[PDB]
């Protein structure tokens, strides 16, 4: 081989130890990514008149059947995303010494 | 005039339509508080569904790269 | 897997080659061709508190026998050492993303280059070159997540 094997592993080493950065670097853009998709999803609540002060609370209990339906949605697409990806990986899977040196030296 | 339309709405009514000022004070909070949680579960949702994409389709290039 | 272990070989202090090199020569006492056959190998396995077969006894000769004579040569004993002294699949995975930067399902020359030259360490033209044909095992210019798993065996 043209480099010591060694060195070939110390840089397989360094190649994962970088790859585990930017996945820590990619969950921390996905967690801003994630605040700023909520407060502009959900404008935090701030106050009013009783009378139409409920119109908003019956909004709110229409925005919350809706919400949850939208998100039942997505939910049974990863679920069926779930199954396929069970049955793909399923296709695809078919296709001592320091005892020694003591008990001698 | 649906019969499971006029009762759908009815909800809002059953749980909302009916009593304090100072009760649906504590109450509209809660209710956002429901819609920012699923909110966020609809946002986790949407991103385990982008990196799925990713996982199926490196599938497909494996499937058919050891056949 | 293999060259995983070689450089546990070459990293060994001249210090712990000794000692083996000691332990070494008490093994092949006795031994016409000076190498560890089964007789070698036979008695102090079964005087370690074990005792295994005559065709078992060889399979642990041939798992280090880079030389086919059926004995373990001192060379060899280092390696049948190291392999007495990883990463998970699901861990794999989840960096064999970082690497496709395309998104395309494998992992291709420039993919490879560019993740060795952000580790900071210098990057030679033969750094680069023994790296892609070892982890391509069929010489397409890029490595499926199959070969990047056998790539990365045992890689702390
Ligand atoms: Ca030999
Ligand atoms: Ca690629
Ligand atoms: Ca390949």
């Amino acid at each position: 081989s043209k480099i010591s094997a060694s060195r070939k592993l110390q840089l397989k080493t360094l190649l994962l130890q970088i790859a585990k950065q930017e996945l820590e670097r990619e969950a921390e853009e996905r967690r801003g990514e994630k605040g700023r998709a909520l407060s502009t999803r959900a404008q935090p609540l701030e106050l009013l008149g009783f009378a139409e002060l409920q119109d908003l609370a019956r909004q709110l209990h229409a925005r919350v059947d809706k919400v949850d339906e939208e998100r039942y949605d997505i939910e049974a697409k990863v679920t069926k995303n779930i199954t396929e990806i069970a049955d793909l990986t399923q296709k695809i899977f078919d296709l001592s010494a320091d005892a020694m040196m003591q008990a001698l030296l | 005039r649906e019969k499971k339309k006029i009762l759908a709405e009815r909800r809002k009514v059953l749980a909302i339509d009916h009593l304090n000022e100072d009760q649906l004070r504590e109450k509209a909070k809660e209710l956002w508080q429901s819609i920012y949680n699923l909110e966020a579960e609809k946002f986790d949702l949407q991103e385990k569904f982008k990196q799925q994409k990713y996982e199926i389709n490196v599938l497909r290039n494996r499937i058919n790269d050891n056949q | 897997m293999d060259d995983i272990y070689k450089a546990a070989v070459e990293q060994l202090t001249e210090e712990q080659k000794n000692e083996f090199k000691a332990a070494f020569d008490i093994f092949v006492l006795g031994a016409e061709d000076g190498s560890i056959s089964t007789k070698e190998l036979g008695k102090v396995m079964r005087m370690l508190g074990q005792n295994p077969t005559p065709e078992e006894l060889q399979e642990m000769i041939d798992e280090v026998d880079e030389d086919g004579s059926g004995t373990v040569d001192f060379d060899e004993f280092l390696v049948m050492m190291v392999r007495s002294m990883g990463k998970s699949e699901e861990e794999l995975s989840d960096l064999f993303r970082m690497f496709d930067k395309n998104a395309d399902g494998y992992i291709d020359l420039e993919e490879l280059k560019i993740m060795l030259q952000a580790t900071g360490e210098t990057i030679t033209e033969d750094d680069i070159e023994e790296l892609m044909k070892d982890g391509d095992k069929n010489n397409d210019g890029r490595i499926d997540y199959d070969e990047f798993l056998e790539f990365m065996k045992g890689v702390e």
